[PDB]
DNA sequence: ATTCCCCCCCTTCGGTGCTTTGCACCGAAGGGGGGG
């Protein structure tokens, strides 16, 4: 019945009480459901009578369960969970079906009533006190306390997970060719054993199991491929995800774009060169989530080609120990990248992209190696190894970054790729003042109070512009004066600002920026052949 | 001794644990299951809500992984010039004598720390220690109190100079820059094993006036500028506050390092320099130039800095613990901003 | 209309720190996806 396992020991914060909520109304349906569940784990053993203890009574209900005509009764524990001591959850993440090898012989195996088998702390069973209600109206209604671990304590899923692995590590220790992946209760058993041989020993890990009180049902043991683990559809060879039904609509309200635009990112890690960015800004600003949001033509189209990426079916493989980790980043322009993990051609391991702005201004340079640091941890995760880059940037172009780059900035390993668009800086600043070039004082301030502005520039032949603005900042006008001595100069210019923060902003060759003044700083450093800054604070 | 507590106010350390490697990962496990055995931890459970980083560094002697715990904030959540002999005053390490003597019942379930699993195959595997660990600030203290018996039977006849440290590393004072590469190490042999624009330029550099020194003119220098010209010692560090330290790259693998305690007042500066070889791998000259600093505030004053890297974050929490070769784990935040104002330092 | 943990992404909002009392960066929290 109960696991033999031995209970871990569970306080409150100290001070705090149990949960006197009330148990809110709930549908005859769902009242039924409720009673003869709790028949049935009453005889058992898993929910003893409660009488005269404190009041403790937290809410209960029910939901449908997977898709079984099955029902999952629920606890709202939220109060409780407030007071309850703090767990160090031990679960540091989900397993990804690349970081498997190709195994000839492997199960998928589920314990059946995974928390209703564990234990719960004698002296903590009180507070889980629950009050089934009444069929008919008024009827007392039969109240009991849970004596195994509850689904909806916060306690539970580290309870659970922590001595699921003190019942497997015997078995473990007995068979070191066997592969067990335990994501909660879930099992998956692989080893290169024959299949006549490795079923006997899931015969036998079962017998494990069950000394322990774990019943594995043999109506969820997944015997032959191909298995579903983990949202997958494992064949022997290849591996894919379970199919993926992008919404089909008319209206696109908010939360329906949402919900396009997490599918798109869960089928990102198998299908190649989703992007998102042109409907995950049709989230930006609206937070009525439902207003129906009229689609554009800069995402209608981005949503077109990624329903024509998810037309055909693609899949990966398994990794390979003995080969070679390659990693093949491709710019998809607007800040957008994809990446591909692999170790042969046209057979990729997993696939994914890159979509963050980490900053105000920022070039391809800085955006590339932020990608490459996150598929690196992303590899050191999965694979606990970092992979090889194939980045489309010239060895030269990134060696003057890293030699004229204040901040220490890395690649690993790398090599280059010669594929359109190759990631480039698109302007230079130089070292020493250039000769024969017109000089350009710029100056430009405002009245905090009156909020208008005046920038100007003196030259060393005359000319001298001055012009107001209105709505700016003792910053920004700053940083408008440089675009007023870009906007009259020729192809040679030499510039000599006061601003900490002028130079800054433009000392780090921005190529894309969210402010439309440093932007249109840019669109002109780009037509300007030989450009120089400095700063004097005079 | 034994009797140990938190600083009033505050609970225990509750970091995350960052991803690792298989080399460091299988390190980890033989050595966390080789000392199980000896009682020096012991397996616990999620009921400890407390959690400090762990990681594996192959030490400069390339034989063995030595295990490493990201003790920092159970360093600042606890409560409690004799060295001017030769110049780069250098020692070994004493950390594994810690293990003689146990800690309080009290204390351990402040030192728990998890090891990760490839591909998160398995729930991770928490451990708490028994024994003084490494890493931790009282740790020399109660060893010390108690163990000061054997820093004299090294000494007999040998006045040399003073010692002391701050983590684990015991740094000595020998003066004689000569010997049999100092062989007077017998009873150091024993007691550890056994228990027992020029213009314009110019006047920027000016700025620097009385920010550093105070009382500069820098107006007969501006003289020659602002117009229409065609562009063709004795420092003072309270012991109550914390010395920073402040990095900048200078381009061509050349480092520069200024501790101050309060700001425009350096009372160190220095640069490291490595020209190539590492080459590419500026991230190991940067975490070889921690490793090169914090020392020195070993050495001279006591206490390490608080260090202002010129790295960005991401790039430093992936590549830190491969090239780090030192017991201690400085403090240290990230300047996201140009320290590189107009060709200064 | 109701819950719990874990990973990810995308957007919003409020500390924080130097400074240039504004702008830039960063962590935490909404929403969504996936799993059990
Ligand atoms: N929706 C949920 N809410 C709360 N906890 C859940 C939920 N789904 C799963 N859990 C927790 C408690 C479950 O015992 C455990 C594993 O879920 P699952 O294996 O699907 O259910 P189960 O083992 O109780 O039923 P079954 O008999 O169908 O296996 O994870
Ligand atoms: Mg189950
Ligand atoms: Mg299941």
């Amino acid at each position: 019945p109960i696991s033999p396992i031995e209970t871990v020991p569970v306080k409150l914060k100290p001070g705090m009480d149990g949960p006197k909520v009330k148990q809110w109304p709930l549908t005859e349906e769902k009242i039924k459901a409720l009673v003869e569940i709790c028949t049935e784990m009453e005889k058992e053993g898993k929910i003893s009578k409660i009488g005269p203890e404190n009041p403790y009574n937290t809410p209960v209900f029910a939901i449908k369960k997977k898709d079984s005509t099955k029902w999952r009764k629920l606890v709202d524990f939220r109060e409780l969970n407030k007071r309850t001591q703090d767990f160090w959850e031990v679960q540091l993440g989900i397993p990804h079906p690349a970081g498997l090898k190709k195994k000839k012989s492997v199960t998928v195996l589920d314990v059946g009533d995974a928390y209703f088998s564990v234990p719960l702390d004698e002296d903590f069973r009180k507070y889980t006190a629950f009050t089934i209600p009444s069929i008919n109206n008024e009827t007392p209604g039969i109240r009991y306390q849970y004596n195994v671990l509850p689904q909806g304590w916060k306690g539970s899923p580290a309870i659970f997970q922590s001595s699921m692995t003190k019942i497997l590590e015997p078995f473990k220790k007995q068979n070191p060719d066997i592969v067990i992946y335990q994501y909660m209760d879930d099992l998956y058993v692989g080893s290169d054993l024959e299949i006549g041989q490795h079923r006997t020993k899931i015969e036998e890990l079962r017998q494990h199991l069950l000394r322990w009180g774990l019943t594995t049902p043999d109506k969820k043991h997944q015997k032959e491929p191909p298995f579903l683990w983990m949202g997958y559809e494992l064949h022997p060879d290849k591996w894919t995800v379970q199919p993926i039904v992008l919404p089909e609509k008319d209206s696109w309200t908010v939360n329906d774009i949402q919900k396009l635009v997490g599918k798109l990112n869960w089928a990102s890690q198998i299908y190649p060169g989703i992007k998102v960015r042109q409907l995950s800004k049709l989230l930006r600003g609206t937070k009525a989530l439902t207003e129906v949001i009229p689609l554009t033509e800069e995402a209608e189209l981005e949503l077109a080609e990624n329903r024509e990426i998810l037309k055909e079916p693609v899949h990966g493989v398994y990794y390979d120990p003995s080969k070679d980790l390659i990693a093949e980043i491709q710019k998809q322009g607007q800040g957008q990248w994809t990446y591909q993990i692999y170790q042969e051609p046209f057979k990729n391991l997993k696939t994914g992209k890159y979509a963050r702005m980490r900053g105000a201004h920022t070039n391809d340079v800085k955006q590339l190696t932020e990608a490459v640091q996150k598929i690196t941890t992303e590899s050191i995760v999965i694979w606990g190894k970092t992979p090889k880059f194939k980045l489309p940037i010239q060895k030269e172009t990134w060696e003057t970054w890293w030699t004229e780059y204040w901040q220490a900035t890395w690649i690993p390993e790398w090599e280059f790729v010669n594929t359109p668009p190759l990631v480039k800086l698109w302007y230079q600043l130089e070292k020493e003042p250039i000769v024969g070039a017109e000089t350009f004082y710029v100056d430009g301030a405002a009245n905090r109070e009156t909020k208008l502005g005046k920038a100007g520039y003196v030259t060393n032949k005359g000319r001298q512009k001055v012009v107001p603005l209105t709505n700016t900042t003792n910053q920004k006008t700053e940083l408008q004066a440089i675009y007023l001595a870009l906007q009259d100069s020729g192809l040679e210019v030499n510039i000599v600002t006061n601003s900490q923060y002028a130079l800054g902003i433009i000392q780090a060759q921005p190529d894309k920026s969210e402010s439309e003044l440093v932007n249109q700083i840019i669109e002109q450093l780009i037509k300007k052949e030989k450009v120089y800054l400095a700063w004097v604070p005079a | 001794t034994v009797p140990v507590k938190l600083k009033p106010g505050m609970d225990g350390p509750k970091v995350k644990q960052w991803p690792l490697t298989e080399e460091k990962i299988k390190a980890l496990v033989e050595i966390c299951t080789e000392m199980e055995k000896e009682g020096k931890i012991s397996k616990i459970g999620p009921e400890n809500p407390y959690n400090t980083p762990v990681f594996a560094i192959k030490k400069k002697d390339s034989t063995k992984w030595r295990k490493l715990v990201d003790f920092r904030e159970l360093n600042k959540r606890t409560q409690d010039a004799g060295l001017k002999k030769k110049k780069s005053v250098t020692v070994l390490d004493v950390g594994d004598a810690y293990f003689s003597v146990p800690l309080d019942e009290d204390f351990r379930k402040y030192t728990a720390f998890t090891i990760p699993s490839i591909n998160n195959e398995t729930p991770g595997i928490r451990y708490q220690y028994n024994v003084l660990p490494q890493g931790w600030k009282g740790s020399p203290a109660i060893f010390q109190s108690s163990m000061t018996k054997i820093l004299e039977p090294f000494k007999k006849q040998n006045p040399d100079i003073v010692i002391y440290q701050y983590m684990d590393d015991l740094y000595v004072g020998s003066d004689l820059e000569i010997g049999q590469h100092r062989t007077k190490i017998e009873e150091l042999r024993q007691h550890l094993l056994r228990w027992g624009n020029d213009i314009q330029k110019l006047v920027g550099k000016l700025n620097w006036a009385s920010q550093i020194y105070p009382g500069i003119k820098v107006r007969q220098l501006c003289k020659l500028l602002r117009g229409t010209k065609a562009l063709t010692h004795g420092v003072y560090y309270d012991p109550s506050k914390d010395l920073i330290a402040e990095i900048q790259k200078q381009g061509q693998g050349q480092w520069t390092y200024q501790i101050y305690q309060e700001p425009f007042k350096n009372l160190k500066t220095g640069k490291y320099a490595r020209m190539r070889g590492a080459h590419t791998n500026d991230v190991k000259q940067l975490t070889e130039a921690v490793q090169k600093i914090t020392t020195e505030s070993i050495v001279i004053w006591g206490k390490t800095p608080k260090f202002k890297l010129p790295i960005q974050k991401e790039t430093w929490e992936t590549w830190w613990t491969e090239y780090w070769q030192a017991t201690w784990i400085p403090e240290w935040e990230f300047v996201n901003t140009p320290p590189l104002v107009k060709l200064w330092y």
